[PDB]
């Protein structure tokens, strides 16, 4: 399966309502990261981080990961999707509770340098 | 008297008085008016009215059924219904389909879905190269143009989202669920 354009559309952070409602939002708006990597490689690597940084894996399935840290403060699932033969479509949603840190400083840029 | 929106709605009497006040807040943010105009709804949306966005503009279009540029609460709710869990899911293809249909003409066409393509990697700062965009839009179309005449006419539409349900996440809020402890 590749994932269609309609999945990109639909999907988006800005394409859907859930503005209306606010703090209401378990997770803040989607993070979308193309890249080349493998679906495995990516979850190598975020396990890798995972060992170093003092993190959790709450959910390791099919379609991705969840991973935990900070006793309760950071949390992200990260959905990962092949879009053409080329690049995979990563997607992460994150919440932090408090306001350097572990995503600002190790976690974001991660995703970051995957892109291509 | 909240009984009328609720018999036509998937909606309960409390849920309505519980959307009512979410209305209130959104309609009261720039101008005074009891009414929703598109900048209150784009600050409803995205918490500023600096985001230009055809999401917001197919949406709010088809919200303003009385096509005056701004929304009653009648039309807020009737709208809302449709992002219901328990909506129809009818009422979502319907809704999407004419939300894709960006020159509002007929059919989901190519120049329509590569506008939207272009805009949502946009969103994200994933700006893919035109070749990429064009492959992955030549698979949706493989796919998706069963009655072949390189556009995706409304039946073709139901029957990709029927197939793929993940393509309709936008058109459900589960928030509406606890509307009546959020508000
Ligand atoms: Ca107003
Ligand atoms: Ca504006
Ligand atoms: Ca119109
Ligand atoms: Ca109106
Ligand atoms: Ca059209
Ligand atoms: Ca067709």
């Amino acid at each position: 399966r590749r994932m269609n354009a309609f999945d990109i559309i639909s999907g988006s952070p800005g394409f859907n309502l859930s503005g209306l409602f606010g703090d209401a939002r378990k997770y803040d708006r989607v993070e979308r990261f193309v890249s080349a990597w493998t679906a495995e490689r990516v979850v190598e690597r975020l396990e890798e981080i995972v060992s170093a940084e003092n993190l959790t894996v709450a959910k390791k399935e099919t379609w991705g990961m969840k991973i935990e840290g900070q006793k309760g403060n950071f949390a992200m699932v990260v959905e990962i999707n092949q879009l053409t033969d080329e690049l995979v479509m990563i997607e992460v949603r994150k919440r932090q509770r408090a306001a350097r840190d572990l995503w600002t400083d190790t976690l974001r840029p991660f995703f970051v340098e995957l892109v291509h | 008297d909240p009984e009328l929106l609720a018999r036509d709605t998937v909606f309960s009497v409390s849920e309505i008085e519980a959307l009512y006040e979410l209305f209130k807040k959104i309609s009261s943010a720039v101008i005074d008016d009891g009414l929703i105009n598109k900048e209150e709804f784009q600050l409803a949306l995205f918490k500023t009215n600096k985001k230009e966005s055809l999401f917001a503009d197919r949406v709010f279009d088809l919200f303003d059924t009385k096509h005056n540029g701004i929304l009653g609460f009648e039309e807020f709710a009737r709208a809302l219904s449709v992002f219901h869990p328990n909506a129809p899911i009818d009422d979502k293809i319907h809704f999407s389909f004419q939300l894709y249909d960006l020159k509002q003409q007929g059919f989901i066409e190519r120049q329509e879905v590569k506008q939207m393509v272009v805009a949502t990697l946009a969103e994200s700062g994933m700006n893919l190269k035109d070749t990429v965009i064009e492959d992955i839009i030549d698979k949706t179309f493989e796919e998706a143009d069963t009655k072949h005449d390189g556009k995706i006419d409304k039946e073709e539409w139901r029957s990709l989202v029927l197939r793929h349900p993940s393509l309709l996440k936008n058109m459900t809020l589960q928030y509406l669920k606890d509307i009546t402890t959020t508000f």
